[PDB]
């Protein structure tokens, strides 16, 4: 059943690094006045 | 989000609510027995 | 009759009157003072 | 409104709303009948709990 | 101006005041009981 | 006059307000801290637990704890004055007795401080709605300290007035009432721990939903004691939940009321719940299970697994913790697993 | 148990004999 | 009487079910006036 | 437009959207949705977990028979403990079954999502530009749920120890616990049984302050919860004539005028007594068990006194004989 | 009169040192183990 | 509110406060001492000392059987009893 | 599975009659616009 | 048969439902249990 | 049978979640 193995760490890694280039394109705007 | 008109309203009287409840009283009268086996 | 505990009792009884007597009597002295 | 056979009959007990004694009144007659009161449960629940003894008095199934 | 000393709070104020250190000091006292 | 002069004094202002109420509250109220703080200094509670009860036999803070009369007496009031003590202050506070006295001055106490709860609110032309929360408690202390007990053998398996005296009391319900496992008990946590996040969360909600109207780093004096300004944004609120929590408590005369009910509701369910350990009508039960337990020794739940657990605290517990009954128990018949 | 399911129908059914009488929508001539 | 298991729950909520049903559709116009 | 992401970027921190899902969000939203799916049904139907060390199977699933009480989905067996057993290391689906791998799943999950959440806690808090010191409120339970979760169990080697999944699970982690360290006479879980229990009584003080000096906007036959609208500028309650009572009820210094104090102690007494106990297991995590006063207490002879503790104690034992019953192949409970 | 600092520290000192000898006292004391 | 009771920081930081007081507060501290000392706190709440829980032979506890003629128990106990 | 005779009825009407209560007195006043 | 005039209205919101109903179906989910012994 | 009973519950309590948020009555800035 290997495959599931990898299945979902794509799943994971997608998302980690969704998670990542999000907060990475830095957030010090996306506030109350851009600032 | 704007209203669709069709919302007429929804209709059951004084009356027609005494049969409707006459209605069921009664098959419930007479399935119940069929209903116990 | 009189026994040893209805006679404990009465005597509870006036120890209640006491306490509540003592208190309500200086009660009505201070507020009286006023 | 709507009187009837009863309805006239009954009036005065139901009429005096508001009446009422004035100022204090019977009161005391009432707390001295109040705190009299008292000692009656007390003395009771003390025989019940079976703190107050007499005789020809001890609470129990036994009692002919 | 000229406040009493007997005040209703300080009757309060005191029936405890007297006896905690009436018991402090008589629990300091224990610590040592041993036997 | 004669009355209003009595009223007029005690009941203005002073500080320490003393009113109609406190002549029962104060009394009672003192007498009961009083009460249970003897006993953990110098009163002994051997004669009825063959077990030491205060800091002058040797025992600690959480060792400390005013007894429970034996199981010799059962409910009497055990008067000082009374058949049983006849006003020997040292036998009476040998026979445990403060209890009755702790407990029932106390019960009162509370009466007594609902009622200046009442008084002081009715004078203040406020909603008395406090005094009616603090059923809360009462319903608790007068189903846990007089009903449960009054229900049972004797006052003695009536809580402790301990500190761990007072664990001991978990613990034998749950190992003889299993309460643990009791709907009526639950909704008690459901409400005291559903009602403490209640708590600290309107609390800090609100913290944070403070409009700065202060200056610099100090938003505790900001806030103006004098007049009508809604402190904390309930727009900047619900726009939040709604979207974190999906919820939003728009309206503050319900939330600052919903945190009123929570708690006092559970609390009821406590107390009917052990209004039912009374007549140890007690919810261990759970046949469905039971009844499959006897044959089909190879399935086990929980509940069946924790069962047992109350099984062992019986059987180990008992013969010391009820002395009077001189329970005997022979290395053999103690139920243990394989190994200790 | 069941026979008490008959009655209770037998029984609810009488009061809608009640109501459907006594507190029915009256003849209005207009 | 060994009878059938549901016959409760069967003609119980035959009648109260439907039932339901007419009396929520009536007091849901009878308050069109707000009264009821 | 330049790149599509960018309105991704947009979305993800919509200040607008009816929910809310930060870049957090992006992890917390699945890792829960996965953590409940596999969850909800584990409990509606999931086979037996030989949890303890051997091979008793203890079912868990109301399928299997549960009723909502004794329904829980139980541990990993102490035949994994600490071991990572996610659904491929085990052969077929039925071993990680049967040797309890939901648990793993589902705890790691949800325990894991949780947090996530705590920081979409506060990036609420940051895209709407309010004071955050929310966030932190939330700590207390998930480091609770993270202590019964993931502490002890690395304090105790297995996630065979971990606050089982369902309700009568708990109580049982409970009723063990106690057993092996004497929790409840623990300075820690005191703190922490005491603000839940303060804050379960504040929540009911600020919540009958409130109602009880709410103001004026109502007749009787209408409800005077309606006297309000959302977007008010000034409070519903009068202050004032509360403080004036509550301060005056017994001592009128020990009362709160500063509704930004008061609104405070709510939130940190119950926030931090919580933290206490959150430690409090993950203090007997690694078996800095609560005190013992066992024989503490002595006469001359050395004939032994019982403290009110050796009763606690005593049932105690009847606690730690039974519980797991036959794995226990040796004298001392050293796990 | 007297600072009210100088009084709270001294009265602290107290509830340390008096606090601080019933750690002691549980050691050596009647509730030890000894 | 209006509050107008006789002020506390005045006396806590009172110079009368420490006279009065200093001499009286150990009073209480030393009177609680000496109620634990000359050991009349045990015959005063029936609190049994160390020396004397159990008698000296008997290994059994000293309970109370029954609660109306429990005045005697008590003794006829403390009596065998050292 | 031995279990009580009166789980349906009894879960099952705690359910549906005080509910249908709360339906009826909301479509009660949901419509006093007419509108529902 | 003259109009008695206390004939108010009765009250229970789009919400006050939502929670009335979260209130029983969860005893209903709590006590289920127990109701089956 | 009766785990029916359980699920039923548990899910229309799932949907109670549903319309509660998504169809309820929304905050009016007034
Ligand atoms: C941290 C995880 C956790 C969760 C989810 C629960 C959940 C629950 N506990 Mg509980 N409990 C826990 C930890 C937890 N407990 C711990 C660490 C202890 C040791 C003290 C206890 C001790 C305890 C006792 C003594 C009792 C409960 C009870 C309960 C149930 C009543 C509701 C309640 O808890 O009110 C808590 C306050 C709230 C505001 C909770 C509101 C949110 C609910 C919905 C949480 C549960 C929702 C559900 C699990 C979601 C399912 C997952 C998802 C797919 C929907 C509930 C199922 C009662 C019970 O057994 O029912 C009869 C009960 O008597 N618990
Ligand atoms: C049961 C029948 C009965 C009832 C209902 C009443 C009712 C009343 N009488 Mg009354 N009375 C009665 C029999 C009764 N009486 C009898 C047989 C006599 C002797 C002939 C009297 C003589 C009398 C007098 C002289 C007066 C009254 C008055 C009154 C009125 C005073 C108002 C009041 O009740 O507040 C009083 C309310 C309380 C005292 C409630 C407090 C009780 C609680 C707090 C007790 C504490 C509970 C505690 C936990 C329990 C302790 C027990 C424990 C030790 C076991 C009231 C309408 C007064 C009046 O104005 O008449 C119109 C008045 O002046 N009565
Ligand atoms: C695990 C989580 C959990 C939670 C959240 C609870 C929560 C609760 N349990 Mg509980 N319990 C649990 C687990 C839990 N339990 C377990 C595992 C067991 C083992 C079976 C028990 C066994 C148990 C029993 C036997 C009882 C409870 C009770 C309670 C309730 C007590 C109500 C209260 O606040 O005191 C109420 C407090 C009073 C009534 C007294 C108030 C006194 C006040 C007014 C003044 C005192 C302070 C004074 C002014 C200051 C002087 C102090 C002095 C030292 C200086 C509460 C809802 C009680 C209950 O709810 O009964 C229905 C109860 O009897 N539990
Ligand atoms: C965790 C346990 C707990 C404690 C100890 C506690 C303590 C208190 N609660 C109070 C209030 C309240 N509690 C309330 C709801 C609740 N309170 C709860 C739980 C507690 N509440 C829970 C169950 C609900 C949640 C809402 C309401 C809202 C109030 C009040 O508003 C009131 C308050 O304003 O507090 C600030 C205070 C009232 C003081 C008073 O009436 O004295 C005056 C008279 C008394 C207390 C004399 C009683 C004498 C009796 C009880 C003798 C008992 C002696 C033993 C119990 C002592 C043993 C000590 C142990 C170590 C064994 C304070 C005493
Ligand atoms: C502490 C919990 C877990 C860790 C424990 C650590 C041990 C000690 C740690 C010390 C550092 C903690 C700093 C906390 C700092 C903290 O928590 O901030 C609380 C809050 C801070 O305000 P903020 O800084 O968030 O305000 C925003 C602006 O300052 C920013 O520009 O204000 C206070 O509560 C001050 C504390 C006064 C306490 C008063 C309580 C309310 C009523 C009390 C009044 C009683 C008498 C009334 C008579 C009328
Ligand atoms: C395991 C499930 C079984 C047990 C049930 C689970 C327990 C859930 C706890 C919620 C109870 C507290 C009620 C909130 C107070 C309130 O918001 O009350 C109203 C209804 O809101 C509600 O509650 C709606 C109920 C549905 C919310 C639950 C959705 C779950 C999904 C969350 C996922 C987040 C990522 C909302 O407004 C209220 O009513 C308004 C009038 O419409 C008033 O103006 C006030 O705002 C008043 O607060
Ligand atoms: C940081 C503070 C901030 C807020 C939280 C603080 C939490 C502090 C918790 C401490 C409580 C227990 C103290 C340790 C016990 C100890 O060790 O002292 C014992 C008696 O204690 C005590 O007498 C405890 C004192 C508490 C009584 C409070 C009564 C309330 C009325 C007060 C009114 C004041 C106007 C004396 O020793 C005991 O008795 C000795 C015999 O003399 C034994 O030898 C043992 O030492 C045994 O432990
Ligand atoms: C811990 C998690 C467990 C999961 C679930 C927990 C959620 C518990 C929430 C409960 C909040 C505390 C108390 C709620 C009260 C409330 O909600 O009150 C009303 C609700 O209606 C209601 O529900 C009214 C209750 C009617 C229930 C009907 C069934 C019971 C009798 C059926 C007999 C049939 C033979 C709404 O408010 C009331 O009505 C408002 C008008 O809409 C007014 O403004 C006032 O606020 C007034 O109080
Ligand atoms: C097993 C199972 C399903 C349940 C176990 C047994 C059960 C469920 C018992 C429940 C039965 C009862 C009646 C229990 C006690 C009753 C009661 C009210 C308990 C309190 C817990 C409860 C019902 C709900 C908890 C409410 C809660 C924790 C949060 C909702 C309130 C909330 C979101 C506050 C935060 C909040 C604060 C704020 O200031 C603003 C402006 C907004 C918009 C907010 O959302
Ligand atoms: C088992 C059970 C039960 C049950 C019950 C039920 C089920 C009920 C009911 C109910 C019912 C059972 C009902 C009813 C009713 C009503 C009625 C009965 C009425 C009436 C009416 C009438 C009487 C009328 C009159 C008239 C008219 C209407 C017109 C014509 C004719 C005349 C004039 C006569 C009981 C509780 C017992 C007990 C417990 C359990
Ligand atoms: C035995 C039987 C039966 C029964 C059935 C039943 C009993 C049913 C039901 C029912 C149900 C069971 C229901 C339900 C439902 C609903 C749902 C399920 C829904 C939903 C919802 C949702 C899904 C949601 C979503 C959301 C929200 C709301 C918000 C937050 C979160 C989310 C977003 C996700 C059948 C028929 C099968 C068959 C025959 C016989
Ligand atoms: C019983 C009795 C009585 C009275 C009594 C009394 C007088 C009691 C007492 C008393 C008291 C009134 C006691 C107490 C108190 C107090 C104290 C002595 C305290 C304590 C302690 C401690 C140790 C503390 C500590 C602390 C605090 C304070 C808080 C914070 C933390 C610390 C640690 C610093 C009567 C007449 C009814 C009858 C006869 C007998
Ligand atoms: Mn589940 Ca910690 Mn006791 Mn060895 Mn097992
Ligand atoms: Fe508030």
């Amino acid at each position: 059943m290997e495959t599931l193995k990898i299945t979902v760490y794509i799943v994971v890694t997608f998302f980690v690094l969704l998670f990542v280039f999000g907060f990475l394109s830095g957030d010090p705007a996306r506030n109350p006045k851009r600032k | 989000m704007e209203p669709n008109p069709n919302r007429q309203p929804v209709e059951l009287n004084r009356t027609s609510l005494y049969l409707g409840l006459l209605l069921i009283l009664v098959l419930a009268l007479l399935f119940s027995s069929y209903f116990f086996n | 009759t009189i026994t040893p505990s209805l006679k404990g009792f009465f005597i509870g009884l006036l120890s209640g009157a006491v306490v509540l007597g003592l208190t309500f009597a200086v009660l009505i002295a201070i507020s009286q003072i006023d | 409104a709507r009187r009837t056979w009863l309805g006239d009959i009954l009036r005065p007990l139901n009429s005096e709303y508001g009446k009422v004694a004035p100022g204090w009144g019977t009161t005391p007659l009432m707390a001295v009948f109040m705190g009299l009161f008292l000692v009656f449960l007390l003395i009771i629940l003390e025989i019940y709990n079976s703190t107050l003894i007499l005789d020809g008095v001890n609470v129990s199934w036994k009692a002919l | 101006v000229s406040y009493p000393i007997f005040t209703v709070r300080w009757v309060a104020v005191h029936t405890l005041a007297v006896p905690t250190i009436f018991f402090l000091g008589a629990i300091a006292a224990m610590q040592f009981i041993q036997r | 006059g004669w009355f209003d002069i009595l009223d007029d004094w005690l009941k203005r202002d002073r500080f320490v307000f003393v009113g109609w109420s406190g002549i029962l509250l104060f009394p009672c109220a003192y007498l009961a801290l009083g009460g249970w703080l003897t006993g953990t200094t110098f009163v002994t509670s051997w004669y009825t637990h063959g077990l030491a009860s205060s800091y002058l036999e040797g025992c600690n803070f959480l060792t400390v704890a005013v007894s429970t009369p034996a199981n010799s007496m059962g409910h009497s009031l055990l008067l000082l004055w009374g058949p049983e003590a006849q006003g020997d202050f040292t036998r009476w506070c040998q026979l445990g007795g403060l209890w009755t006295f702790i407990a029932l001055h106390g019960a009162f106490g509370l009466i007594g401080f609902m009622l200046r709860q009442f008084e002081i609110a009715r004078l203040v032309g406020v909603r008395p709605y406090n005094a009616i929360a603090f059923s809360a408690p009462i319903a608790v202390f007068v189903s846990v300290f007089l009903i449960y007990p009054l229900g049972q053998s004797s006052w003695f398996f009536a809580p402790s007035f301990g500190v761990a005296a007072i664990f001991r009391f978990l613990l034998f319900f749950q190992g003889f009432h299993n309460w643990t496992l009791n709907p009526f008990h639950m909704m008690g946590v459901a409400g005291v721990l559903g009602g403490a996040l209640l708590c600290a969360i309107h609390g800090a909600t609100v913290e944070n939903t403070l409009f700065q109207d202060g200056e610099g780093a100090s938003t505790f004096r900001a806030f103006n004691p004098t007049q009508a300004e809604e402190t904390y944004s309930m727009v900047t609120a619900n726009r939040f939940w709604s979207q974190i929590f999906g919820i939003a408590f728009s309206n503050k005369r319900w939330l600052h009321f919903f945190m009123l009910f929570v708690p006092v509701t559970g609390l009821w369910m406590s107390a009917i719940g052990v209004v039912g350990l009374a007549l140890n009508l007690r919810s261990y039960d759970f046949i469905s299970q039971e009844i499959r337990a006897a044959e089909d020794p190879e399935f086990e739940t929980f509940y069946t697994k924790n069962l047992l657990l109350n099984e062992g605290i019986r059987a180990w517990m008992a013969p010391q913790d009820q002395p009077h009954e001189n329970f005997v128990f022979p290395e053999e018949v103690l139920p243990r697993g394989n190994a200790l | 148990m069941e026979t008490i399911t008959y009655v209770f129908i037998f029984a609810c059914i009488i009061a809608l004999f009640f109501f459907a009488i006594f507190f029915r929508e009256p003849p209005r001539i207009t | 009487m060994e009878v059938n298991q549901l016959g409760f729950i069967a003609t119980a909520l035959f009648v109260l079910v439907p039932s339901v049903f007419l009396i929520i559709l009536y007091v849901q116009t009878e308050s069109q006036q707000k009264s009821s | 437009s330049a790149n599509l992401w960018e309105r991704f970027c947009n979305w993800v921190t919509s200040t607008d959207n009816r929910l809310y899902v930060g870049w957090f969000g992006v992890i917390m939203i699945p890792t829960l949705l996965a953590a409940t799916i596999c969850f909800v049904i584990a409990f509606i139907a999931a086979p037996p977990v030989d949890i303890d060390g051997i091979r008793e199977p203890v079912s868990g699933s109301l399928l299997y028979g549960n009723n909502i009480i004794t329904g829980a989905v139980v541990p990993s067996s102490n035949a994994i403990g600490l071991h990572f057993y996610p659904i491929w290391e085990a052969a077929s689906l039925d071993e990680w079954l049967y040797n309890g791998g939901p648990y793993q799943l589902i705890i790691f999950h949800f325990l894991l999502g949780a947090s996530c959440y705590m920081g979409r806690q506060w990036e609420l808090s940051y895209r709407l530009g309010m004071r955050p010191w929310i966030c932190v409120a939330y700590s207390a339970p998930l480091a609770s749920a993270f202590a019964v979760f993931l502490i002890y169990p690395i304090g105790q080697g297995s996630f065979s120890d971990g606050m089982p999944l369902g309700i009568s699970g708990t109580f049982n982690f409970m009723i063990v616990f106690q057993a092996e360290h004497n929790i409840l006479m623990h300075p820690f879980h005191q703190l922490g049984v005491a603000g839940v229990f303060g804050g379960a009584l504040f929540c009911a003080m600020h919540g009958s302050l409130v109602t009880s000096s709410l103001i004026r906007e109502t007749t009787e036959t209408e409800s005077a919860n309606y006297g309000y609208k959302f977007g008010q500028e000034e409070e519903t309650y009068n202050i004032v004539a509360a403080h004036g009572y509550f301060g005056r009820l017994i001592f009128q210094y020990a009362s709160f005028n500063n509704s930004r104090s008061l609104h405070f102690f709510l939130a940190a007494w119950r926030v931090v007594g919580v933290w206490f106990a959150a430690l409090g297991i993950s203090t007997m995590a690694f078996n800095l068990n609560g005190f013992n006063f066992n024989h503490s207490v002595i006469d001359a002879k050395g004939n032994v006194i019982n403290t009110w503790a050796d009763i606690i104690n005593r049932a105690n034992l009847g606690m730690e004989v039974m519980h797991e019953r036959n794995a226990h192949n040796f004298p001392l409970d050293l796990a | 009169r007297i600072p009210l600092w100088i009084v709270a520290t001294v009265a602290g000192m107290g509830v340390i040192v008096i606090v601080g000898l019933f750690f002691y006292g549980a050691y050596a004391g009647l509730g030890s183990s000894l | 509110g209006t509050t107008g009771e006789r002020p506390f920081s005045d006396i806590i930081t009172s110079v009368r406060y420490w006279v009065i007081h200093s001499i009286t507060i150990p009073a209480l501290f030393i009177a609680g001492w000496l109620f634990v000392s000359t050991g009349l706190a045990y015959d005063v709440f029936g609190t049994p000392r160390p020396d004397s829980y159990y008698a000296q032979e008997q290994r059994s506890i000293p309970l109370v059987t029954d609660r109306f003629e429990a005045k005697q128990q008590v003794e006829t106990f403390l009596e065998q009893l050292k």
